[PDB]
């Protein structure tokens, strides 16, 4: 029984929230969402 | 008119300006221009937190800019976008021609001309003359007049100087033509008139973006200039070993372009600690960071690495800890580096 | 002024020297000092030829 | 033409060749018309919008999309947007334009709508090639 069991265990399976929009171009042009 | 917007770094001179704009655009989708001006690694920024009015959801009446964009779209408008344009490695081209029949006509760098660095630093140094108001009859002027060296090597430039806007005469553009050619475009242009322009981000201004500066006082129905500093005099230019010597002395500059054309100025200073309210440590920086009889922990670290590589990689831990546990997010999370190159392929 | 200070190596002031009078020989402004193997292969292919 | 060639607007390449009938032909037209005859006017509008991450991307904060309009104009009926196409054409061919172009309009009239809070009735595009309009 060791004392960080539970903290290891729970940041080895942490995912980042915002993980899908952090490869999301911010500026954009008409042409591009258009081929999207 | 003209406006100035001056406090230390901290305080929401920039925030301001934001909240401004987007209240003027909330009032007038479509009334006289709202020009931000703002340097080029900012205007990204800018672009985005202006968009970012659940309300509204972006500008059209407000346009982020730099000096270049900015001078890209008034010369699309009054001319002389036609003409064909040049890059650093062109000129550099052209002066390395230029050096190959003039070799002989040196005083100086007759010997030095032979090695293909020289090209790349006259290149930097005619860039230099053009961002500083300095046509070749001024460097004639000034090699007419280690004094030897100096006029001799100013001779040299001459030379290069003036064969090359010889060369360029009636056919190019080189890539500091831009806001000269700005500067005295912008009076005989009508989106001008009654346009809001906002300066934000710089610490100082060329002189060639002084006179595009000054023709925005004059033409312009209002303008407004944020500066970091704090209480800078606009009699005097800031001793050399005070802190805001840079801000300071642009502060003091403008002041006799505004009072020579004579247009009432108003005054702006901000006291609050708007961005380390929260914390206690980071209020404390800005106003005595420069004091010498310096007054004396939870969100100032200072860290010590065996290296750049455990430097990065305890960066890394800590970034991580910042949104795992203070629920922090990537885009808030800032890295400076004086040198980047230390760090960008370990990073 | 302590940061701007002459405290140098004979060859780190040699170098601001170099870099400052580089026209006054045949040398370009943006020399780079090689690796004590990198010159050394040098020397070894015109040795060579 | 001979102004914007003098200003160095225009390229003398760019001067020598062009077609003066499709200029005098829009300024025909029933859109145009309207334009000549109204209350407000405006052309080469840059405009930034901020539009949420679902409606472009399928799964899950705002991304910026920019542009610039052609024109707008304003009568007593509302407000109407133009845009210049020169694309090639010389009926069947109609359809396949209003797709083409359909999700940059929308995306016109979604940033006039929301950043300037009024609202867009009717767009129309000019071809240049036989001086068509279709509306939207």
């Amino acid at each position: 029984s060791f004392a960080f069991d539970e903290k290891a265990r729970e940041q080895l399976s942490w995912t980042y929230p915002h993980q899908e929009v952090t490869q999301i171009r911010t500026k954009q042009s008409v042409s591009e969402i258009k081929r999207k | 008119g003209a406006e100035f917007l001056v406090g230390r770094s901290g305080s929401g001179k920039t925030k301001l300006i934001i909240n401004s704009i987007q209240d003027e655009l909330r009032r007038a989708p479509f009334g006289k221009p709202i020009i931000f001006l703002v340097p080029d690694q900012m205007t990204f920024l800018m672009e985005y937190e202006l968009a970012k009015t659940p309300d509204m959801g972006g500008m059209i009446r407000a346009q982020v800019f730099s000096f270049s964009r900015l001078a890209w779209r008034v010369l699309q408008h009054t001319g002389g976008m036609s003409r064909p344009f040049l890059t650093s490695t062109g000129v550099q081209m052209l002066l390395r021609k230029l050096i190959e029949e003039h070799k002989q006509e040196f005083k100086v760098y007759q010997k030095a001309s032979d090695k293909s660095g020289f090209t790349a630093q006259v290149e930097r140094m005619l860039t230099e003359f053009k961002r500083y108001c300095l046509e070749p009859e001024d460097i004639r002027r000034m090699a007419e007049s280690g004094e030897r060296v100096l006029s001799e090597k100013l001779h040299d430039l001459s030379i290069l100087y003036q064969q090359m806007e010889k060369s360029l005469a009636d056919q190019y553009l080189h890539s500091e033509d831009y806001l000269t050619l700005l500067a005295e475009h912008i009076p005989l242009a009508e989106d001008i008139k009654g346009a809001h322009i906002y300066v934000d981000g710089f610490y100082q201004f060329t002189p060639q973006e002084f006179r595009v500066l000054e023709q925005l006082m004059v033409h312009a129905e209002h303008i407004t200039f944020s500066l970091t500093a704090d209480k800078p005099s606009y009699e005097r230019e800031p001793h050399e070993l005070e802190l805001f010597r840079m801000t300071g002395k642009t502060y003091y500059r403008l002041h006799q372009k505004a009072k020579e054309l004579n247009l009432d100025i108003t005054y702006k200073e901000l006291s609050g600690t708007e961005r380390h309210t929260k914390t206690p440590e980071l209020a404390h920086l800005e106003a005595q960071y420069e004091a010498r009889p310096a007054i004396p922990q939870e969100a100032l670290t200072v860290m010590q690495a065996a290296n750049r590589r455990a430097e990065l990689e305890g960066i890394a831990r800590e970034i991580h800890a910042l949104v795992r546990e203070k629920g922090y997010r990537y885009k808030d999370v800032a890295i400076l580096a004086r040198q980047p190159e230390d760090y960008k392929d370990m990073v | 002024l302590l940061n701007r200070a002459s405290i140098s190596t004979l060859h780190s002031f040699c170098l601001q020297v170099l870099k400052k009078y580089y026209y006054l020989i045949d040398l370009d402004p943006g020399f780079r000092i090689a690796d004590q193997t990198e010159g050394e292969l040098i020397g070894d292919e015109v040795l060579d030829e | 033409v001979h102004r914007l060639y003098e200003k160095e607007l225009l390229t003398e390449e760019q001067k020598d060749a062009i077609d003066i009938e499709e200029i005098v032909q829009f300024f025909h037209t029933e859109i145009g018309g309207q334009l000549i005859g109204a209350k407000w006017k405006d052309r080469e509008i840059p405009f930034s919008l901020a539009l949420p991450a679902k409606e472009i991307y399928p799964d899950a904060e705002p991304l910026l999309v920019q542009g610039i309009i052609d024109c707008l104009y304003e009568t007593e009926d509302g407000l109407y947007l133009l845009a210049y196409k020169s694309d090639r054409i010389e009926e069947g061919a109609a359809p396949i334009l209003k797709k083409r172009y359909e999700t940059q309009i929308q995306l016109y009239t979604k940033a006039v709508e929301q950043i300037a809070k009024t609202k867009v009735k009717g767009c129309a595009l000019y071809f240049f090639d036989g001086g068509h309009i279709l509306t939207l």
